[PDB]
């Protein structure tokens, strides 16, 4: 939902966090439930009990993308001095995409694209400032 | 006792329960004479006799049609009952907490809904219509023509000329 | 220069092979082999031991 | 404009709007003409005959057809080029609030060094 | 280490990844017209409740 | 009324065979078989599909019913409008079935 | 339409045409003022100008305007039960 | 088969001109229903089992499809009351009017039936259908441009080249090939929409013109990669040459008329201010490409398919314009910058 | 407003009738005129109550096109029954 | 264009003696050659027997191609002492299966316009019977013959029907005197199990020719040599439950199209499979089509052709 995004806006203009955290939970784990809906096409075998186990591995290690986010991004703001930067939330990016290598031992991978996953969750942090859009009207 | 179409529309959704939980094209097929024919009287009480009664000159003729393939090409292994399946039951079951439970929130005032428009009460507004034409009365008292839709009358017999010869090809 | 051992590859398989699944086999050439086999469809009677009218 | 507005609906050509003058052997019906006369070659490969250029004497058809249609075609393009440019001029005049002119201004810039 | 792994490495992420996420939607699904219609039923569900857009 | 009448024919056709269902009662053996009328254990257990034969001819009632019901504005359609404009339209959809039929001698079927 | 139709036509699509017979539509009074308003392309286009008269014709098909209207005074009427009642009819 | 399959193919073109020629909403649904009767007994044909699975698949994912979209017009009964093809009026209508398209022409959930599809059918004629098919949709969303909410029209587009682009790299059959290259290219006709609906029109142009010439390419019998390999080294070797010229345009080249599409859906795209969105239609498009470029390696390199087997005798194909839309779809480069106006 | 909410809430059991399927093919084929029953009912009453008289014509060709598709898919499971034994959503070999 | 839809139909112009024969399985010494220009007193069109340069034979060229030109390494003369690894073996069937087929094609065109009675030398059907033959002694190998069956359940199902009229000989064991009383020398010296072998594959395939409701008649060493006996049985021999009756606008139509064009026939007889008799290497490929395109006879190809026809240029 929209009304959710828009809630995550509001924040970072003060100096409170610990609302920040809860509402990155409920958009990582929503976009968990999508990617857990779309793998009951692949067919669980038996029912219920090696279903649910799909679900599982999915939608937890999504929300734990977003929890470590939401904190990662008022540790930066709130050691050192300056407000929203695009270099405050690279650490954030960097923090998230290091329990993708976690979730599976191979210690690369997820941790290989650190600066991939950095990057491309700064690049919607410009989106912040007014030369930024993603859907066009005029 | 106000209410005449609202008890028939329960009636309605009732047997269209019986699609999404599967219950064999026997089962299933009574669905188009229970809530199809029932289907019909949600017409009726509208108005135009016609229209309300052109639903049971197909939906029961084309259904022996699909009768003539329950007994045949498929289905004829267990005739799989709705009330033994356990996979069949549970899709019932939450089925039927789709349309009873709604009825609930419909006793005193207006009833929730998913969508925006509120459903109200609505008993004597459930006609919504005045009495204004007479002499050949009504807007269904004289539905079906020809002329105007001049176009459209080619087309219907096109596609009645096209279906016979290509099931010719396909068997 | 390309030979045969690199043609294999490019075979009708996955294009890129591996993945969970390898149950897929090439197409046929054209189409099908018949499933001429299954089901008999042969309906037994007992019409008349006693009282069939005929 | 997408949607007519002044013109009628459902036109093969221009007719209302005809005065224009449309082009006398111009660069652009040669590049087509070169395209009907690549299409009398590449038909000699497909079906195989004899020498590419040299071939069968039906290039002529394949010849007048690109010119033929491609006449009508430019004939289409330099008409929605005028009338695109013809509703621009006429909105300018009829609001003109929405257009304002600045011209002669000496203003400082920042100079880079190096 | 930097002239052919390292400056090279750039490339699997875009390659190798790539072919990763492709063969997630070639071999998924084994035929059956169940499993694509499965899916169509979340694909309303996404529209309506998970986007904000009516 | 619509409704009374019909749910009075039909309340007591469904109570005459509860007349028939309560009263005979004595005994109920395991003497009650499947198929029955002419005797012998069923050599064709439950269900098979049997099928075809009549797949073609069935079809096409299924094509033509919806036809029928498109040839039911004639007697009460035609009162308004024009007859002329009608005569060239009411007799097109009349003319292409028989070609379509027509179509249906060319190989009707194994039926 | 991407091509339209020339000379002859196969219309009797909108609301408000030559009618059947004679029968007129029921919110025929509404539908005559939505043609006179959108006639002009700068209206519907700019949806803001006719938005008076659209919101007119909301009110006769849907009557959602006066549904909840209605419901206020049948509850009200529920709602005053054993004090202050009154039975004209 | 002699003179009624002349009839059932032009039904097709009958049932599109009902589509172009509209003002009223049931008659389009009409027009949808009469393409359902007549393709299905071409998909058949020969009578496969391979056929049989596709018919079935080709017919309950796209006549269940057709089925919301008069959802759609009877809420333009409920909601606005006038029966036009011009707005939908209601938010409510348009997300199940757009999702109805979407399973003929947005792709990007509804692409499951396509490969099964086209590998199905057993004749070259009637991949052609297919391409040709997606002509009608397109001209119910050229008049309801508007009302429609661009957020979930726009993810039809970007998430379409995704899956087409990703979609056809594991795929060895050449009609899956193509399958998967519709998918890649009707991505970009759900971008225009939004973004000045003229020039989509000619997206259709240049599309078709270059899958019509790519099916009759393969006149002479392929239906695999290693198949369609086969082609310089044993049978006739200047075909060849104009099968290179079509895929490097069905990729984006700017020496090909297949850039032409790639010019103007980003030229209109950023007059209306949107910078962040066509980058990530351009690096998408280069997965587009691989497929084209494997393909091309079956032109291009030796890789050893001789074969014992060896033609002496001359191919006669149908060909109905394998000689003059090549032409157009290789070298219209220079007559091309002023098209984009003529079209509409 | 208030009768019409009932039969859209009948059209989306319907709705994922025609998405749902288990064994037989034979249950695509009843939701198909299952959901064409319930856009006829949304149409009867529609255009009945603001009474249009020329539009009253519509569902009567809508109700002849109900069953176009629906004689042409019952007629394409008798042939894949033919290459098989019986039709099957279970038993499909295309990928 | 289809020509169908005008005055030319299918099924006109034939029927009363039209029906095609074919002389199969021979074991190994051509008897049925002898006899089959005897069978031309009933039938009008006869066609000679597919060998090795027999789709040169014909196609476009009046001379037949010299061996580079045509089918790499193909001889009967080589095939006699055949030998294992980097040889013939299995690539002179593959082309012999080929040149079969396309004789008929151009048969069953010759039948199906204005109606005459064809004579076929060994059919398509029989050459599985010269392939097992091969394949009980150490010759070809088993995955040889899984690309064999490939090519076999392709082209032969898309023909509908097979032969009307089938004559099979079965001579004594001591056929390889008879063989070896020949003037050639090169088809002499021959292996005794692999013609015994053809004979006994024979017995297994005039069996399901005869079960699929195909007349076939068993003639003798000492019935042979008689044309009036064979030429009475053939007018006998009524068609009952054959696949030879089909019908006249639906069946014939699509075979007499896939008939027409060698192309079309030829295209699924190409298999894209890799095998070690098969000839792959692109670079010895390139040559040889170098070599056809410097041929006097094709060249250029299809009608116009210079130095050898040129009749028009306009």
């Amino acid at each position: 939902a929209k009304t959710v995004l828009r809630q995550y806006w509001d924040i970072p203009e003060g100096t409170e966090c610990h609302r920040k955290t809860y509402a990155t939970t409920s958009i990582g784990g929503a976009a968990g439930l999508v990617v857990s809906a779309y793998s009951v096409a692949l067919k669980t075998p038996t029912s219920f009990l090696e279903g649910v186990a799909r679900t599982g591995r999915y939608t937890f290690t999504a929300a734990a993308i977003g929890a470590i986010f939401g904190l990662t991004s008022c540790i930066s703001a709130q050691v050192r001095e300056k407000p929203d930067d695009p270099l405050n939330y690279l650490i954030g990016g960097c923090a998230g995409g290091l329990i993708l290598g976690a979730r599976t031992r191979s210690y690369g991978i997820g941790a290989a694209a650190c600066a991939y996953m950095g990057l491309t969750a700064a690049l919607v942090k410009m989106g912040q400032l007014e030369g930024w859009q993603v859907f066009a009207e005029p | 006792m106000l209410y005449i179409v609202f008890i028939l529309s329960v009636i309605f959704v009732m047997g269209f329960v019986g699609f999404s939980s599967k219950p064999s094209p026997i089962y299933g097929g009574l669905g188009l004479i229970v809530s199809g024919g029932v289907g019909c009287g949600i017409v009726l009480n509208f108005g135009g006799s016609f229209l309300g009664l052109m639903v049971f000159l197909i939906y029961l003729g084309g259904m022996m049609v699909v009768f003539g393939y329950t007994t045949a090409m498929a289905t004829e292994q267990y005739p799989e009952i709705w009330l033994s399946n356990k996979a069949v039951l549970g899709a019932f079951v939450t089925g039927l907490l789709m349309e009873f439970f709604m009825v609930y929130y419909v006793l005193k005032d207006k009833e929730v809904e998913v969508v925006f428009e509120f459903n109200g009460l609505g008993d004597w507004v459930i006609y919504d219509t005045g009495d204004s034409g007479f002499f050949s009365e009504e807007a269904m008292g004289i539905a079906a023509l020809y002329s105007y839709g001049t176009w459209l009358v080619i087309v219907t017999g096109w596609s009645l000329l096209i279906g016979v010869v290509v099931i010719m090809e396909i068997t | 220069q390309p030979d045969v051992e690199w043609a294999e590859q490019y075979g009708g398989a996955v294009m890129y092979p591996t993945k969970e699944t390898a149950h897929w086999k090439p197409p046929p050439w054209n189409d099908v082999d018949p499933p001429k086999d299954t089901l008999v469809s042969n309906l037994t009677l007992n019409f008349g031991p006693q009282h069939p009218a005929a | 404009x997408x949607x007519x507005x002044x013109x009628x609906x459902x036109x093969x050509x221009x007719x209302x709007x005809x005065x224009x003058x449309x082009x006398x052997x111009x660069p652009r019906l040669a590049f087509v003409g070169f395209l009907g006369y690549c299409s009398g070659l590449i038909d000699n490969a497909i079906r195989r005959r004899p020498v590419l250029l040299a071939g069968l004497h039906r290039q002529l058809l394949y010849i007048t057809s690109f010119v033929f249609v491609g006449y009508y075609l430019l004939k289409r393009q330099d008409y929605m080029y005028a009338v695109r440019d013809h509703d621009m001029f006429s909105y300018i005049k009829s609001h003109x609030x929405x257009x304002x002119x600045x011209x002669x201004x000496x203003x400082x810039x920042x100079x880079x060094x190096x | 280490l930097l002239d052919l792994i390292w400056l090279e490495a750039i490339l699997p992420k875009t390659i190798s990844l790539a072919q990763m996420k492709a063969s997630t939607l070639v071999t998924n699904q084994k035929g059956l017209i169940k499993l694509y219609f499965l899916s169509f039923l979340i694909t309303i569900l996404i529209s309506m409740i998970l986007f904000n857009f009516h | 009324n619509l409704m009374l009448a019909l749910l009075t024919n039909f309340t007591l056709a469904t109570l005459l065979v509860i007349i028939a269902f309560w009263l005979p009662q004595l005994n109920v053996y395991s003497e009650k078989t499947s198929p029955y009328e002419c005797g012998f254990d069923p050599m064709g257990s439950a269900r098979l599909p049997f099928s075809m034969k009549f797949f073609l001819v069935a079809i096409t009632f299924l094509l033509f019913d919806l036809e029928i019901a498109l040839l039911l504005p004639l007697p009460w359609a035609s009162q308004t409008a024009n007859l002329n404009t009608m005569l060239t339209m009411a007799l097109f959809l009349i003319i292409l079935l028989a070609v379509s039929l027509a179509y249906e001698w060319t190989q009707k079927g194994l039926e | 339409q991407k091509r339209l139709g020339v000379d002859l036509d196969r219309w009797m699509t909108i609301q408000s045409a030559e009618q059947p017979h004679k029968i007129p539509s029921r919110c025929h009074a509404f539908e005559k003022e939505w043609i006179e308003c959108a006639h002009g392309i700068g209206s519907i286009r700019a949806e803001k100008e006719c938005k008076i008269e659209f919101e007119d014709f909301r009110e006769c098909l849907l009557r959602q305007k006066t549904m909840k209207r209605l419901h206020a005074i049948r509850r009200q009427r529920e709602k005053l039960i054993k004090e202050g009642k009154y039975t004209p009819p | 088969n002699p003179i009624i399959f002349i009839i059932i193919l032009l039904t097709i073109m009958l049932g599109t001109i009902i589509v172009m020629i509209s003002s009223h909403w049931l008659l389009v649904w009409i027009g949808f229903e009469m393409n359902m009767l007549a393709i299905i007994p071409i998909m058949m044909k020969n009578h496969n089992p391979r056929a049989t699975e596709a018919s079935t698949k080709y017919f309950l994912t796209q006549s269940t499809a057709s089925m919301l979209l008069m959802m759609a017009v009877i809420i333009n009964l409920m909601f606005s009351g006038q029966w036009t093809v011009m707005k939908l009026f209601n938010p409510m209508a348009s997300m199940l009017m757009t999702m109805a398209l979407a399973m003929k022409l947005g792709m990007a959930p509804f692409h499951f039936w396509v490969p099964e599809v086209t590998q199905g059918i057993p004749l070259s004629s009637g991949l052609i259908l297919l391409t040709w098919q997606k002509l009608a949709p397109m001209s119910v969303l050229y008049q309801i441009f508007p009302s429609i909410n661009l957020n979930l029209i726009l993810t039809l587009s970007v998430l379409s080249i995704l899956i087409g682009g990703w979609g056809g790299l594991n795929q060895t059959q050449l009609r899956k090939i193509m399958a998967y290259s519709s998918i890649a290219h009707m991505g970009w006709m759900t971008a225009v929409l939004p973004y000045n609906p003229t020039m989509t029109l000619l997206n259709l142009i240049i599309y078709i013109i270059m899958t019509s010439t790519m099916f009759t390419m393969f006149m002479a019998n392929s239906t695999t990669t290693t198949l369609s390999l086969s082609h310089t080294w044993n049978k006739t070797p200047i075909m060849t040459v104009l099968i290179l010229a079509t895929l490097l345009s069905m990729g984006g080249l700017p020496p090909l008329s297949g850039f032409m599409p790639k010019w103007m859906i980003i030229q209109e795209m950023t007059k209306n201010n949107s910078i962040i969105l066509p980058t990530f239609m351009a690096i998408t498009a280069l997965l587009n490409l691989y497929f084209y470029m494997r393909l091309t390696y079956s032109t291009t390199l030796t890789m050893f398919p001789s074969t014992n087997n060896m033609k002496m005798k001359w191919q006669f194909p149908l060909m109905k314009k394998m000689t003059f839309l090549p032409t157009m779809v290789v070298l219209s480069t220079m007559m091309l910058p002023l098209t984009p106006m003529l079209s509409v | 407003s208030m009768v019409y909410m009932n039969i859209m809430m009948a059209f989306t059991v319907s709705l994922v009738g025609l998405l749902m399927y288990r064994s037989h093919l034979m249950s695509s084929l009843l939701c198909l005129e299952g959901m064409m029953l319930s856009l006829f009912v949304m149409a009867a009453l529609t255009i009945l109550n603001s009474h249009f008289t020329l539009a009253s014509m519509m569902p009567i060709i809508l109700l002849v096109f109900a069953a176009c598709e629906a004689a042409l898919g019952l007629s394409l499971l008798v042939m894949v029954s033919n290459t098989y034994g019986t039709d099957y959503v279970q038993n499909l070999n295309l990928l | 264009x289809x020509x169908x839809x005008x005055x030319x139909x299918x099924x006109x112009x034939x029927x009363x003696x039209x029906x095609x024969x074919x002389x199969x399985x021979x074991x190994x010494x051509x008897x049925x050659x002898x006899x089959x220009x005897x069978x031309x007193x009933x039938x009008x069109x006869x066609x000679x027997x597919x060998x090795x340069x027999x789709x040169x034979x014909x196609x476009x060229x009046x001379x037949x191609x010299x061996x580079x030109x045509x089918x790499x390494x193909x001889x009967x003369x080589x095939x006699x002492x055949x030998x294992x690894x980097x040889g013939n073996s299995y690539r002179l069937q593959a082309w012999l299966y080929a040149s079969r087929l396309l004789q008929y094609a151009d048969a069953l065109e010759h039948l199906l316009s204005t109606g005459q009675g064809v004579v076929l030398e060994r059919s398509i059907y029989s050459d599985f019977v010269f392939l097992e033959a091969m394949y009980r002694q150490g010759f070809i190998r088993k995955q040889c013959v899984d690309h064999y069956n490939q090519v076999k359940k392709v082209t032969i199902c898309e023909y509908l029907p097979p032969h009307v009229v089938v004559y099979v000989d079965v001579p004594v064991p001591e056929v390889q005197s008879r063989i070896q009383k020949k003037g050639n020398p090169h088809e002499m010296k021959i292996t005794s199990a692999y013609l015994q072998d053809i004979e006994n594959a024979y017995k297994g395939t005039f069996l399901p020719e005869m079960s699929e409701k195909c007349e076939v008649l068993q003639y003798s060493a000492w019935e042979a040599q008689d044309a009036e006996k064979v030429v009475e049985d053939i007018e006998y021999l009524k068609y009952d439950k054959g696949p030879w009756l089909d019908q006249n606008d639906r069946n014939l139509h699509k075979l007499r199209m896939l008939v027409q064009d060698k192309l079309e026939v030829l295209n699924y007889t190409s298999i894209p499979v890799f095998l070690p008799e098969v000839t792959v290497g692109a670079h010895q490929s390139d040559q040889v089509f170098q070599e056809f395109t410097e041929l006097p006879g094709r060249k250029y190809r299809a009608g116009y052709n210079e130095d050898v026809g040129d009749k028009w240029i306009w």
